[PDB]
């Protein structure tokens, strides 16, 4: 019931750039490998046990932050159930350690080689240390997405990354079929460490701001062909296809002269002798029937795609000088035609790409029928192995097998022109793509004349300019009346609604944004020149009334950077003096003595109440009467309408109930077992009219940000810890999830819109451990297990199809206590249900504002060499005070509340009582307040 | 009883008999892992005696089960600990509690 | 899907005759040229007389003593026979089949990259 406060450490994470999985059809390796070994350690530093932990990590949800976040803040590999780690003593795994029965049992320490290997044919991450396994093993998690190698760590530790052979040696050998992760770089791309994910990054002139960045999914590497034999062009394959195969003849035979390739009546690649050697190919030859095929293919493929075929002029390709000779053919072979139809018809931008996806269907298709033969993709090619570096897609091809495969399709094209061709050509994700920054709503301005700068690094979509305090995180910036905004990437000035203004910009361009409140103007200048309107005003925006203030904001999108310069000094800013110095213009912040703090849009979605003035949906507090509990009612106010939007609903309780520590076993209702009783019940009522296979009853862990718009049962994240004696057989083996639900289509699949409602009750045991579920006085198949001191949130999933939907009744059963008594202690023996202001329904959030931190871990990765690989380092400790609340087990930055004015208010409040309770010479008290707030706290 | 679990390897074949002085660096929490001692902050190890039983007995054992500079969680019961009696405002009348300690510096 | 099931090779001494029988099972598309390659433990991999659709032979360097390889593309069959045991002949012997013919390829890298390399057998001489 009061917030914590206390210090923590700072955690960063790096990865080797290997991303790997599986799926069906892909092209890639199931099993995997790599190693880290440690250089330096000093431990307690900064008065905190230093982190260092190696694992795992999934590029779906594994997105740390440099704030507190869950927990207690510091969250590394394995506080999340996207990845799992391994610090010496531990397997870590949804922020909870298990202790392993290793060899050596001691944390880790300069001079400690780890091993770790993947398995995704049966999913399972095992590790070993200096050559000694552990005995507990990562199993049963979800296979969606890429794994990468991942480890986290704190201030004063020195790691290496030994991957694969070129870069590092292997310390021990890996165990067989175990690949190395040096082998999955991309040929696009070279090897590089890199953290997982960023905002911000070091630049010459400053910091860069970034925005989201692009990623690979585990779908990208299967082939996706399609079938162009089916269909058929007999007008074509009956002579214009021949044409084609003797001019391809004539190339083929073209390239054999210009080699050192001789004229030899029986095929002698030895003494490159020429198995045909004749000017004309001899029709009959079983090769020469393969050739028809590469017509007859090529021409199925052409029609298959939007292409349309026909003749238009052959006659003139064949007026024109077709045998054109070079006199330097072998006397074996004839004349060799060379059309040249590229003089005659060049090739069409339109042509060129009508090849690029020729060639690529051609390469899918053979990547497809490598994989039904079981290769692989490996940076090293074995044949032997079945291993080949060329068989990922062709948008993953680099560009000279690119070329390779264009040259004679290209030939090909410009045979077909010249004969005269006439083929034409034919909700969680939209928060991953646009990141916004703004300054602190603290440094308001509503008058004078001020002025600021942004530089375009990557030419994209970026959007600079003023808005409102007010202004929300999940709209796009312009889009309301919030935000006055240019868009300088097609040259659009946006508010509540486009309309094209100036001209788009250019790479390394900088614009500046000077704001009037004196004349109502805002002005903006691309390197010292005022973009100019249609109509011909210099200024972009007028009549602009002062209202609650304006603050500088800038949006990037994904894969942009850029640099924006408040003005702190005005030796730093450019084009000041051109436009702003001499109009009574002043650089914003330019007398500050610290740097402005500023505020982006975090996309980790969360649970917050549901609001009294939400457009869309609406909570009614009903009470109880003499047959009814008290119930929560969910109604839907633009049901039937126009201008309505109907979308998955996440739903939670704002109070949790908590298990016991320790599992100690354990009509007219008979008071010893109402008094002695320890289940608890609560019973969700789906409407008439409302489907019930669209509805999710269960409950819920405090970590669950998953916002997906299609959620099945199946999707939830699972993992199971397997804990083995020496001799491999397991003694434990324990679950861990975030979501144990059910699903309401099972109970109606054993039976159009039903009269009857469905109530499902959720029988619940804090001292046993285990939740059970029934469904209109039906015991069903359905039973859960969870381990102590855990803590749940009542919560339905539901998609909305009715007006009135769902209904969480909070009542007692017959010899069974209410939630009330589960939630209240002051209420822990009251058999009367009832539902207290606290209790409140609550709804999940995709976006939320957060506070940058004003320094950041300054990590240094290079690499030493082949012997040694990549190296870590970083050194210099950075701590920031954490505040945590205790009923949603989740901490958050002491100075966010500079903007929550009410948790202020309130920790401002505890502070006085924690002042009075020890007032006039309490001692006793003071030496225990010591224990809550301390010496180092205070310090700070 | 008091459970003790190694964290850290240690010098080892030094225990602390009955009438030394030793010096820790400890970190005590609840059974749900709530911090409320930390020798860190203040900065200054702890000193403490054995045989005069001016500690609890739980942690007077734990810390002569172990040797010179080791690292080591120690799980104390509520019976050899303050239990019902426990402390106002600092730990409730029923909790276990534990503690990490590193002892260095035997005198 | 095409597989090549190759069988023979047996280990006898020199001078002796190994009858060496390959079948390919799979589509009825591109079956063409199929032939074979050796490879000696721990040494480079080498390309034997590869028979063609047609009974052409394309020979290299391996293709001395009595060697004899003959096709037939009704079930796609190899019975190639060996009548010159030598101790450097000692090596795995793989039976590759392929769309190209006449070891050419009108394409380039992707059908040159198209090969169906089935199993292969032991070939050991004492």
């Amino acid at each position: 019931l009061l917030l914590q406060t206390n210090l923590i450490n700072y955690v960063t994470s790096i990865r080797p750039n290997i991303f790997v999985g599986r799926a069906e059809g892909s092209t890639q390796y199931g099993k995997w490998y790599f190693e880290v070994m440690v250089d330096e350690v000093v431990p307690f530093l900064t008065a905190q046990a230093t982190h260092l932990r190696v694992g795992w990590a999934l590029t779906e949800g594994y997105s740390p932050y440099p704030g507190g976040g869950e927990g207690w803040g510091g969250n590394g590999v394995g506080d999340d159930l996207y990845s799992y780690g391994f610090d010496g003593l531990h397997l870590w795994t949804g922020h909870v350690a298990r202790p392993v029965t290793s060899p050596g049992q001691h944390l880790l320490a300069p001079e400690d080689v780890v091993s770790c290997c993947l398995d995704l044919s049966v999913p399972s991450i095992s590790f070993r240390i200096n050559g000694c396994p552990v005995q507990g093993v990562f199993e049963a998690f979800n296979l969606d997405g890429l794994f990468f190698p991942v480890v986290s760590f704190s201030a004063g530790v020195k790691v290496r990354f030994l991957l694969g052979g070129r870069h590092g040696e292997f310390k021990f050998l890996p165990p067989p079929g175990y690949a190395p992760c040096h082998e999955a770089v991309l040929p696009r791309e070279r090897l590089r460490l890199e953290p997982i994910k960023e905002y911000r990054r070091e630049g010459p002139r400053g910091p860069h701001l970034v925005g989201p960045s692009r990623c690979l999914s585990h779908t990208d590497f299967v082939p996706c062909p399609v079938d162009t034999v089916q269909i058929v062009l007999p007008p074509h394959l009956e002579r214009i296809r021949e044409k084609l195969a003797e001019n391809i003849h004539e190339l083929w035979a073209l390239t054999r002269i210009e080699q050192g390739w001789t004229y030899g009546p029986v095929r002698d690649d030895n003494k490159r002798l020429h198995p045909c050697l004749v000017n004309f190919h001899s029709l009959p030859e079983p090769e020469r029937n393969y050739n028809l095929q590469m017509s007859g293919e090529t021409l199925k493929t052409l029609l298959a795609l939007g292409c349309h075929v026909g003749m238009a002029d052959e006659k003139a390709e064949d007026n024109l000088k077709k045998t054109k000779l070079p006199k330097t053919y072998m006397m074996s072979n004839g004349y060799k035609p060379a059309p040249l139809d590229l003089s005659h018809v060049r090739l069409t931008p339109a042509q060129t790409t009508l090849v690029d996806r020729l060639a690529e269907n051609g390469h899918n298709v053979w990547a497809r029928d490598r994989v039904a033969q079981g290769w692989s993709y490996s940076a090293v090619q074995d044949i032997p192995a079945r291993r080949n570096p060329r068989l990922v897609p062709y948008r993953l091809l680099d560009e000279a097998t690119k070329r390779s495969n264009r040259d004679s399709l290209c030939q090909a094209v410009r045979t077909l022109l010249g004969y005269g061709y006439n083929i034409e050509p034919p909700n969680q994700s939209r928060w991953d793509r646009v990141r916004i920054f703004r300054a602190e709503k603290s440094y308001t301005v509503q008058s004078g004349r001020w002025y600021f700068e942004f530089e375009a690094v990557t030419t994209g979509e970026m959007r600079v300019g003023w808005a409102r305090p007010e202004l929300r995180p999940d709209v796009e910036l312009g889009a309301d009346e919030l935000a006055y905004v240019f868009n300088g990437h097609r040259g659009q000035r946006w508010h509540l609604g486009s309309e094209p203004f100036g001209r788009p910009w250019q790479s390394g361009d900088v614009v500046g944004c000077m704001i009037d409140l004196t004349e109502n103007t805002i002005i903006f200048t691309l390197n010292g020149e005022v973009l100019m309107s249609d109509s011909g005003s210099e200024t972009a925006f007028r009549e602009i009334e002062i209202g609650d203030g304006f603050l500088p904001v800038c949006s990037l999108g994904p894969g942009q950077v850029g640099h924006l310069n408040l003005g702190q000094d005005v030796s730093s800013l450019r084009f000041f003096a051109i436009c702003g110095l001499q109009e009574g213009f002043e650089p914003f912040a330019i007398n500050m003595q610290r740097p402005v703090t500023t505020w982006f849009s975090k996309s980790l979605p969360q649970f917050e109440p549901v609001p009294p003035e939400h457009p869309h949906y609406e909570v009614a507090r009903m009470d109880g009467t003499v047959d009814t509990p008290p119930c929560l009612r969910l109604a839907h106010r633009t049901w039937g309408s126009q201008n309505s939007l109907v979308e998955m609903l996440f739903l939670r309780l704002s109070l949790p109930v908590q298990f016991h520590q320790h599992f100690r076993c354990t009509n007219r209702d008979d008071p010893e077992i109402i008094l002695n009783t320890t289940t608890y019940y609560y019973s969700v009522r789906v409407f008439a009219g409302q489907e019930p296979s669209c509805v999710w009853v269960g409950w819920v862990t405090p970590d669950y940000h998953q916002h997906d718009m299609n959620f099945d049962l199946s999707k939830v994240r699972a993992v199971t810890v397997t804990m083995g004696d020496e001799q491999g057989n397991v003694h434990s083996s324990l679950k861990c999830s975030n979501c144990y639900m059910v699903w309401g289509g099972d109970f109606v699949s054993p039976g159009r819109i039903s009269h009857t409602d469905l109530v499902i009750g959720c029988l619940v045991d804090l001292a046993t451990g285990l939740m059970t579920f029934t469904a209109n006085g039906k015991e069903s198949n359905t039973f859960f297990q969870v381990e102590p001191n855990t803590k749940l949130f009542p919560a339905v999933f539901v998609l909305p199809t009715h007006q009135n939907v769902i209904q969480f009744e909070l009542g007692k059963q017959k010899n069974i206590m209410p939630l009330s008594a589960a939630m209240f202690l002051s209420e822990r023996k009251n058999p009367a249900p009832q539902c207290p202001p606290r209790l409140e329904v609550q709804m999940l959030m995709p976006v939320s504002w957060s506070r940058m931190p004003n320094h950041f871990l300054q990590v240094e990765t290079r690499r030493a060499g082949e012997r040694l690989g990549w190296a870590v380092q970083c050194q210099d400790p950075l701590t920031m005070m954490a505040l945590h609340i205790p009923e949603e087990n989740r901490c958050m930055d002491i100075l966010e509340l500079s903007e929550r004015l009410d948790l202020q208010r309130f920790h401002s409040h505890t502070l006085r009582l924690y002042r009075a309770v020890c007032a006039l010479g309490n001692n006793r008290v003071a030496h225990a307040l010591c224990s809550h707030v301390d010496q180092a706290q205070l310090l700070h | 009883g008091v459970e003790i679990e190694t964290i850290s390897p240690g010098d080892g074949r030094t225990f602390p008999k009955k009438g030394q002085t030793c010096v820790v660096h400890y970190t005590g929490m609840l059974q749900n892992g709530k911090k409320f001692d930390s020798s860190r902050d203040r900065n200054k190890p702890f000193k403490f005696r054995i045989g005069k039983q001016e500690v609890i007995k739980g942690f007077e054992e734990g810390a002569a089960q172990m040797s010179l500079g080791q690292r080591a969680k120690l799980t104390c019961t509520p019976d050899v600990a303050y239990g019902a009696t426990g402390h106002p405002g600092v730990i409730p009348p029923n909790a276990t509690l534990i503690f990490d300690v590193e002892l260095l510096n035997l005198e | 899907q095409v597989q090549l099931q190759e069988s023979g090779g047996g280990l006898m001494q020199a001078g002796g005759s190994l009858r060496l029988s390959c079948t390919a099972s799979g589509s009825i598309f591109s079956i063409n040229s199929m032939g074979w390659y050796r490879q000696a433990p721990g040494k480079q991999r080498e390309l034997v007389a590869t028979i063609t659709s047609g009974n052409s032979i394309n020979y290299a360097d391996s293709v001395k003593g009595r060697f004899t390889i003959s096709r037939d593309n009704a079930k796609n069959t190899v019975y190639l026979q060996m009548n010159s045991l030598k101790p450097e002949d000692t090596a795995v012997y793989y039976c590759n089949a392929d769309r190209v013919p006449n070891g050419y390829n009108p394409w380039g890298t992707p059908n040159d990259e198209y090969d169906y390399w089935g199993q292969g057998t032991q070939v050991t001489v004492s």
